[PDB]
């Protein structure tokens, strides 16, 4: 509900969650290993 | 000037191709291979002369 209601929010990023059973779906890396820079990587 | 032109001498750094390296000040070799190049070098005195 309250992420529902938040999503009125014109102009920002609000969302509400809890916390996984693990108090301590992926994550993707992308490298810039022979040095490209950083406008580069963003284009990549 | 004897450090930086005979030893050489560490600047500062300077970022190569996004990395961090050294810069390094030093004499051209022809200019420090003999004892007799001592005395080619100049260093300014408070009056400005040489």
């Amino acid at each position: 509900r309250a992420t529902r209601a938040f999503s009125q929010i014109k102009d920002a990023m609000v969302f509400a969650f809890n916390l996984p059973a693990i108090v301590e779906g992926f994550d993707f890396e992308l490298i810039d290993q022979a040095g490209l820079g950083h406008e580069k990587l963003t284009q990549a | 000037t004897l450090g930086a032109a005979w030893g050489g001498s560490y600047v500062n750094d300077f970022i190569d191709r996004g990395r961090v390296k050294k810069v390094y000040v030093m004499s051209e070799a022809k200019y420090r291979m003999l004892p007799d190049d001592i005395g080619d070098w100049y260093v300014r005195a408070a009056d400005g002369q040489m």
